[PDB]
């Protein structure tokens, strides 16, 4: 089936011991190495596994911060969820290369990319447009990154 | 000088004094060669539960995170004191956790309870029955006067010497204690090539081998303790208690081995040399074998040698004025170190504060 | 009289009955040496002892590490540490029944496994040359071999021990001419040295 | 004193007294030199079997995870006791799940007396008369563990070396430790090992010369230690009397006593080739004498001996021990310094003991 | 083409004096010398050469005991044998991190590690799934055992 957003509370409310471990990883392969990891996402989770690629790069991604990454229901004026390009172009504290070297980017470097521009970003978004983008991760995805950021960054202007 | 510095060689028959969790002898490589090794952890427990112990500094102090078999224990030594509520109310207050007489309890991990302390919180806690304050109000005039809470500490030293560590409850602000006593890692002198001894039980109506490492070594044992820290820990109680029980350390690191594989294995070894050293630093001699050292008659004799000279080349290099004393077997005689023939005398001599 | 330490090329000692086939090319026909097992694999070959009355010669299967010529003058009443790897056994006829050749029934070797034959049987050996003052018996495991073409087994003895000497020159003949059956499977070489 | 320390030096050719897994002599490194070495359980075992033992201290516990046997031994042997499905029943209650006969299989080998589970059959009745709750027997039993230890004067074995249980009844009511320690046997001296054969056979040859050190027969260290007052509590409560009568066995069976059919060198000569015995406050081995040592004048025994004497008159004078002790050497040399009895022979000695030092 | 299980069996079956020799080793290269190894892996066998190094592994994890490695037949119900990870969980004898060094190891140092891990757990396992992992031992596999030990442990 699909992914819930349950896994955005559950890594909320998750003990600081294990965040920790979590935390310290620099790529998502070696996210597969450590115990913690099996134990949070059990539930939703292994072993399908068509989910499991999507679940190494949503927890990876979860993993720079409890607070990180912080989510924000769709405004009822807006009807559209607030989304990563958007989000980092918001947060005003992002240069648009380091995204374009995003869209540039192959495999394990692509997550370890973006887990760097959010930290650096602590931006606000709804998660299941991320998680959505992240389960496919396709080049129309990484297309549609630049796109809202380039846009949302002129509007802002 | 603050600091007093226990310098063991104890020297062991072939033994298996500790194991980890494969059951393989613990072991640490210092100047690149194998040495067999004895945790601090192990020889700490030794002395706790020693004979000695008991006879010379007491009651050993009871480190469980079961509660309710401490509830029925503790009910069972202060109930004649104290009412059964009380109690209840005092361990919630002092661990955190709700007794529902549940036979499962659940602790944070294992602290080192000594019946003392709760008795002496459930003095204070009667005041509730004349207030009664507000727990919080209680613990400002718990956090005013620590002192008072040391002074109980004089029943279950063992805390005193190695110090606790709380984190749930009202242990987090009272039972906080550190120090006063360092004690390294036992370590041998010399490389070691750990032996295999294999084993079979033959059933007596009729072929099942097992494998036990041993090896014979001769150890390395550090100890330090910081008296001012000690008579802190203690509740401020005099200098001249403290070296009573430091001797008593001495002694213990002197004689006490752990008991591991010791129906089968019987290494009931003294130590071949102890010294004692007062000084303002603590120093370890450790490094005496970082070289390890090579048997010329044995690795004891050199080992001794060893340490003499390390002893001497710190001695001059740091300008170490202090109370120093040696007990041997073995007579180089050191250049300037105080010899003592037997055991009592370095104890004596030590309680009499290196002088 | 020479003394050797050999290794053989794992390729070319992967059996036992290979590896004297693989010594024999060191020379130069009767044989006139034995040699002991030291390492049986390594990754550069199987590693040996040897002893015989020629120098050998390198190949490329069979290389010599060091030789020596040595001469034994032994004095009598010394006593002296020796090894030996022997295949002490009893040769009888048969639980089975079956037979082979001229159709009488076969013989057929069997290893002493008690402790008192063995020791029994090497000071048996050894008679009058020495006296056993002490020896452990090492049982080894049971070492198969392919004919050519057959299919046999060699339990094997390792004495390790102090003997004394009573005749000199009995003994150096016990050192040349070997002690006990399968010499040419490793066995009967018998080392002497000082305590 | 609490503590009986039992130090004896034997002699014996290093020989066939212990195997390895590769039927190799067994060995420890001590002092940075080889020995030769007996193992615990080894010398143990040689005592338990022994002929002395079944006639001075009696009948040794039966070892075994075959539980069909011993069945049928129990049976046979408890056949007057009317039911054999209570036997049945109380071995399926100490372990648990037993049938008829069958092979099913003990956890581990755990030493059975005949006495405590004959013992058992006569509590089971219990479980008609109450009738008791399985459980419910095992807490009143557990009320009185002293009662069953009692049965360990037969199996007194396991009063000295301790029984492990691992799983069913047995784990609640038959944990025994202590109450002996006994070390390995290790060699005074160096016998050598592996020595290069090639660079031997240069020595060898004098030629002219023929011309070294003198030959050898072994020479062990044992050491034994009984807590008395352990002894005392894994009997039940039985007199210290007793208990040291039972430590002066166990005295003559370290000092005599060799593994596979072998004796000591000089065993046609006399009882021991030296034995002391000592009381303490603290168990104390002796071994560090011959960590340095030994190196053989004419004989290693000797040497060994005094080397022993030395070590035992430094340590005594160093740690203060005043303790009751007894020596019995044949050979003489040098003798103890402080208050030690020496003892002419060993029976003298065993006495000593069994009166306790007086 | 692909090792059969005969080769658990052709292990159970063997006279002690082999099996004594094989026991007795300290690494897989070093199984590579005596010559028992040989003459059990002929058959199967030694030397494709593709499945030598698997042979080793399977060698030298059998060589643990007889009876250290027990074969259970996969239950219908459970769809797959209960597998290393799922066993060494079950016996409870072992500890987690002592498997995650496991995860750790790199090539003669993996195996030591798994042998006194087998020793100490005498599991119980679908022989197949072993054989199958040890051939390949990817970080994939590996990854795998922690995954089975941890979930497992968890139920």
């Amino acid at each position: 089936e699909i992914d819930a957003m349950a896994l955005y509370r559950a890594w909320q409310q998750l003990d600081n011991g294990s965040c920790a471990q979590i935390r310290r990883v620099s790529e998502p392969d070696e996210l597969r190495d450590i115990p913690a990891f099996y134990r949070l996402v059990q539930p939703f989770g292994w072993e399908n596994p068509r989910h499991q690629q999507a679940l190494l790069r949503m927890v990876f991604c979860l993993s720079a911060g409890k607070n990180v990454i912080r989510h924000q229901d769709k405004k009822s004026e807006q009807t559209t969820g607030i989304s990563l390009g958007r989000a980092l172009a918001n947060s005003g504290r992002i240069n648009e290369r380091r995204i374009f070297q995003l869209i540039r980017a192959d495999r394990t470097a692509d997550m370890v990319q973006l887990r760097r521009l959010l930290t650096h970003a602590e931006p606000v978004l709804d998660w299941p447009l991320m998680a959505r983008m992240l389960t496919w991760w396709g080049k129309r995805e990484r297309q549609q990154l630049l796109e809202d950021f380039v846009l949302t960054t002129n509007k802002n202007a | 000088s603050n600091f007093i510095n226990i310098h063991v060689l104890i020297s062991h028959s072939p033994s298996c004094l500790n194991r980890d969790d494969m059951n393989m002898q613990k072991d640490a490589i210092f100047g690149g060669k194998r040495r067999v090794r004895i945790s601090s952890q192990s020889l700490k427990r030794a002395m706790r539960k020693s004979g000695y112990y008991a006879q010379n500094i007491g009651e050993s102090s009871l480190r469980t995170i079961h509660l309710a078999q401490l509830r029925d224990v503790l009910r069972q030594k202060l109930g004649e004191r104290f009412d059964q509520k009380i109690i209840d109310k005092t361990l919630a207050l002092l661990s955190g956790k709700s007794v529902d007489e549940a036979e499962k309890i659940s602790a944070d991990a294992v602290t080192p309870w000594v019946v003392g302390e709760i008795a002496w919180f459930c003095e204070q806690v009667a005041k509730a029955e004349a207030d009664n304050l507000d727990d919080k109000k209680l613990l400002k005039v718990l956090k005013e006067d620590i002192a008072a809470i040391r002074v109980n500490l004089q029943q279950g030293v063992d805390i005193a010497l190695s110090g606790r560590m709380a984190t749930s409850g009202m242990m987090t602000e009272l039972g906080k204690v550190d120090g006063a006593m360092s004690i390294a890692h036992a370590i041998t002198t010399h490389q070691v090539d750990s032996d295999i001894d294999w084993f079979t039980a033959v059933d007596d109506l009729q072929a099942h081998l097992g494998t036990q490492e041993f090896s014979s070594g001769v150890f390395y044992r550090y100890a330090n303790i910081n008296l001012a820290q000690l008579q802190e820990n203690l509740g401020g109680a005099s200098r001249e208690q403290a070296l009573e029980i430091a001797t008593h350390v001495v002694h213990m690191l002197a004689t006490e081995v752990p008991g591991a594989k010791q129906r089968t294995y019987a290494a009931f070894n003294p130590a071949d040399m102890v010294m004692v050293n007062f000084s303002d630093m603590p120093l370890s001699m450790a490094n005496a074998f970082e070289k390890a050292v090579k048997a010329k008659d044995g690795f004891l004799q050199p080992s001794i040698q060893a340490f003499n000279q390390y002893w001497d080349r710190v001695a001059n290099g740091y300008g170490l004025n202090g109370a120093a004393a040696q007990f041997s077997l073995s007579d180089p005689i050191t250049a300037q170190v105080k010899q003592m023939p037997t055991l009592e005398q370095l104890k004596s001599w030590v309680r009499n504060n290196g002088e | 009289m020479y003394l050797s330490k050999v290794i053989i090329a794992r390729a070319w000692s992967r059996d036992l009955y290979q590896l004297h086939q693989g010594l024999w090319h060191l020379f130069p026909a009767a044989r006139d040496f034995l040699f002991h097992v030291e390492k049986r694999n390594t990754p550069e070959g199987c590693h040996v002892l040897l002893q015989s009355a020629q120098m050998p010669v390198s190949t490329a299967v069979a290389t010599v590490i060091k030789t020596k010529q040595v001469e034994f003058q032994l004095q009598v009443g010394v006593p002296l540490y020796f090894r030996l790897r022997a295949n002490p056994i009893k040769t009888i006829l048969d639980n089975q029944k079956r037979l082979d050749s001229k159709g009488n029934i076969k013989r057929c070797r069997v290893p002493l496994i008690k402790e008192a034959e063995q020791i029994a049987w090497l000071q048996r050996k050894l008679g009058n040359a020495a006296r056993v003052e002490d020896v452990h018996p090492i049982s080894e495991r049971p070492q198969y071999f392919s004919g050519d073409g057959k299919s046999g087994k060699i339990q094997t003895v390792c004495f390790e021990g102090v003997l004394t000497i009573n005749d000199a020159p009995a003994l150096i003949d016990l050192v040349q001419q070997g002690i006990g059956p399968a010499k040419s499977m490793g066995c009967g070489l018998l080392s002497l040295a000082p305590l």
